[PDB]
């Protein structure tokens, strides 16, 4: 049961020829390659039944796809359009039983016009409520990432030195900073809750890592700013008696 | 009363002169309703009965791809079976295929059929427990483990039991007035001097549907044809006995069909 | 009909 | 892994002058096999036949058939591998 | 086209069992019905497949009555981790036909029973000096509905359930802020319904 996809987030400019791979080592006939949108579920683009063979899906418009050998589907985006930004997700299954599909992990695609409004986020870590402390004896640390573009980021929660799963939210989609915008910067926010004694111990170190998603080596950059590439943002804080 | 649907499959090999030659013919009882030949000139299910007709382009598209994948499975098949045999790369080679569903006036399934000849023998078939099968000869083996194995059986009876049993509903209610019918054998018995000693006294079933009838003279001394299509969608068949002369009243000629209340007993008038 | 994948149409000898 | 075709040769309805003549090869094994009916002892040139199929006990069988009203000698001309030469058979009980 | 319809989506309590029941009435007579089950950021994966027989394993029961014009995904009791997007697909596909079809899928929120709700709203401040400032709605049932913020300048997420797995302890919370200096965390839920018997500290 493994499938595999070589891009796991990317940033594309309109007009760039976009590459993703699909490997599955499973010896199966069948590969696919859907696009999934909100709303629509998964949509077919292209799929093979077999090494060279290809057939065009509900949607194959403005792609091409490579099928040489068995183990791989490799989908082109001849010309990218932002249209075609999208969550790709590759399948394979046996010739006897082609609707027993196994998907690969997805490829997040953002294609832009501009690579001008993309951003890392900001991080900010906030301190647990007092009031929280003594009227719960719980104490809950939030996260902010904010400002960022494309919406390509993982957080993670870190104790001393550790990444912990226990205690933690983040929201499954963030927000848009300006609602009335297409263009708009996104935020993100998660809590870390542990016991107020825990909060309390000075010794205790909390870390927010956000990995931010964005341009890489070979995206030409021409502004002010730092070049937006993928980058780990952090913000901490320590316990605190107070 | 009781129906069967069942499909026909020749695959045949023919190598230089490209892939194997793919046909299927569908029956309901004795009556043929589709044919398919990756040779024709557009290969597509075709209909060979007045109601199928009534199927849609979608029925005709998908059994027509089915198809073409089955032709793609038989050449493996073959492909297999020339190794299994030790067989020359070039010789041309059959590969048979029956399978399909009995059910009685009930409509449930009575009898589920899955068989292969190869070429012209016997190679493998599914068992009435339609759980296992009775290979013919030791390559018929290797086949045989193979589906064990794979749990092919299941497949098999699964198709059998559900969809096989589900069409065949469909196509005896749209055919309904052609499919149960019964059309009764009109009958003779004609006279032939072979010699000044002898004469042939032969039996005659004609118009008849469907094919099922059987004939005797009162075996040794038997002659019995083949029963044989009319062109209409009835049947023919006639039976022989060799016998002397002021010799014809000891003889009697016995015919049972479905289509008839009386199973007849005929002298030569 | 004929028998597809689920029926055996894939299942080579 | 050869059988020899089993011929026969008659008339769909009874045979009455005015207004379907048949060929039926059978029992036969390979399936490749050529069938000519003849009027006159030459080759009727519009003739049908069934879609090739077998029975239970896998031997193929086919039919031909053109249209008949008789009056002429009829023949079946078939051609297999397990025949040396041509099988001709005349008509008519 | 969509030969199958499903619900977009369903909200359930965690320890109920659930039933997805998908519409097909087109349905072929050689078309199976098979349904899959994506985690979030994951993939689909297969999890049940049938034709007309009822078929259990241990992530599913497929109920498929007579006419096979409909059927239902049976769920056993759910916990939270089996919030996912349920696609119910029927057809069939070989070679170069392929008559298998996705489509939206249901969207299967799993709510957490909370055990004895003390909705609060609180203040936190940076950990760094003054560039925000947050407010957090928690401790409160899994039925509240938090509504996004009137004000253009304030944001609110949504809800978001959080599992301290080491005191058997699930909670609800939602986060809103701002940079206006007028923001006070009184009234930052103000376009939601909150409990009246919400927490307000001093």
């Amino acid at each position: 049961v493994k499938v595999t996809q070589s891009s796991r987030y990317l940033v594309k400019r309109t007009g760039e020829k976009v590459f993703l791979e699909c490997v599955q080592d499973m010896d199966h006939e069948n590969m696919f390659w859907y696009r999934q949108d909100p709303g629509l579920g998964l949509r077919l683009i292209y799929f093979s039944y077999d090494v060279k063979m290809k057939e065009k899906g509900d949607i194959p418009e403005g792609y091409s796809v490579s099928r040489e050998k068995k183990e791989r589907f490799s989908l082109i985006l001849e010309s990218a359009s932002t249209n075609q930004t999208s969550m790709y997700l590759c399948a394979s299954s046996q010739r006897q039983e082609g609707d027993t599909q196994y998907f690969g992990p997805g490829t997040r695609l953002t294609v832009l016009e501009d690579l001008k409004n993309v951003f890392p986020p900001e991080v900010a870590v906030f301190e647990p409520s007092e009031a929280e402390i003594s009227h719960t004896q719980k104490a809950t640390l939030v996260c902010l990432a904010t400002g960022f573009y494309p919406d390509h980021v993982e957080l993670s929660w870190w104790v001393n030195g550790k990444e912990v799963h226990s205690g933690v939210c983040t929201d499954p989609q963030p927000l848009k900073e300006q609602p009335a915008l297409n263009d708009s910067r996104y935020a993100l926010s998660s809590r870390l809750r542990v016991s107020a004694t825990f909060w309390q111990n000075p010794r205790n170190h909390f870390r927010c890592q956000v990995q931010f998603y964005g341009l890489s080596e070979n995206d030409e950059w021409t502004q002010d700013r730092a070049k937006p590439v993928t980058q780990i943002v952090s913000a901490e804080a320590w316990g605190r008696a107070d | 009363g009781s129906h069967s649907m069942r499909y026909f499959y020749t695959s045949v090999s023919r190598p230089g002169r490209g892939e194997p030659r793919f046909i299927s013919v569908g029956y309901v009882d004795d009556t043929q309703f589709v044919r398919f030949d990756s040779d024709a000139a557009s290969p597509r299910e075709e209909p060979r009965a007045p109601w199928i007709e009534q199927e849609g382009p979608e029925y005709w598209d998908r059994n027509t791809q089915i198809y073409k994948a089955q032709a793609q499975t038989d050449r493996e098949s073959l492909r297999n079976l020339r190794g299994y045999y030790n067989q020359s790369e070039a010789g041309s080679h059959t590969l048979q295929s029956m399978y399909g569903c009995d059910v009685g006036p009930d409509g449930r399934l009575l009898r589920g059929h899955d068989q292969y000849a190869y070429d012209g023998k016997d190679y493998i078939a599914l068992n009435e427990d339609l759980r296992s099968w009775t290979a013919a000869d030791t390559a018929a083996q290797i086949t045989q483990r193979k589906w064990e194995a794979a749990r092919e059986a299941e497949q098999r009876r699964a198709y059998l039991e559900g969809e096989c049993v589900e069409w065949l509903r469909r196509y005896l209610e749209n055919g309904k007035d052609k499919l149960e019918r019964a059309d009764p054998p009109k009958t003779h018995v004609t006279h032939h001097p072979i010699s000044d000693h002898e004469a042939t006294l032969r039996c005659w079933a004609l118009g008849f549907y469907p094919a099922e009838i059987t004939l005797t003279w009162q075996t040794q001394d038997t002659e019995l044809v083949e029963t044989r299509p009319a062109g209409d969608r009835t049947f023919q068949k006639w039976a022989a006995v060799v016998v002397p002369s002021g010799e014809e009243q000891r003889y009697t000629c016995h015919v049972q069909h479905e289509g008839l209340p009386k199973p007849l007993t005929l002298r030569w008038e | 009909a004929p028998r597809g994948p689920h029926g055996g149409a894939a299942s080579g000898l | 892994i050869q059988r020899t075709p089993k011929i026969q040769v008659y008339s769909r309805h009874p045979a009455e002058n005015g207004k379907f003549l048949n060929c039926y090869v059978s029992g036969f094994h390979p399936s490749d096999i050529e069938v000519d009916l003849l009027k006159n002892g030459e080759r009727i040139e519009k003739v049908e036949h069934s879609d090739l199929s077998f029975s239970k006990d896998w031997s193929f069988y086919l039919l031909y058939y053109t249209e008949f009203t008789p009056t002429d000698e009829y023949a079946c001309r078939v051609n297999h591998v397990t025949l040396s030469q041509p099988k001709i058979v005349k008509w008519d009980r | 086209l969509a030969k199958t319809t499903q619900p977009i989506s369903m909200d359930s309590y965690e320890g109920q069992e659930v039933n997805i029941t998908c519409s097909h009435n087109n349905i072929a007579t050689n078309d199976y019905i098979t349904w899959y089950q994506q985690f979030p950021s994951q993939g689909p994966r297969f999890i049940i497949q049938g034709y007309k027989t009822k078929v259990t394993n241990e992530v599913a029961s497929l109920f498929i009555p007579a006419d096979r014009k409909s059927s239902t995904l049976s769920l056993p009791r759910v916990s939270l981790s089996d919030t996912a997007v349920y696609y119910c697909l029927v057809g069939e596909i070989l070679d170069n036909f392929n008559k298998f079809y996705f489509g939206s899928g249901t969207k299967l929120n799993v709510k957490p029973n909370i055990q004895n709700p003390d909705p609060a709203v609180y203040q936190l401040r940076d950990s760094k000096s003054s560039d925000k400032s947050v407010c957090l709605f928690t401790d409160f049932d899994s039925q509240t509905n938090v509504s996004q913020s009137k004000d253009s300048d304030v944001y609110i997420t949504d809800k978001c359930v959080l599992d301290m797995r080491s005191m058997d302890f699930k909670s609800n919370s939602a986060v809103a802020w701002s940079n206006k200096s007028d923001f006070a965390c009184a009234n930052a839920f103000n376009n939601s319904i909150i409990p009246e018997d919400t927490f307000f500290p001093s």
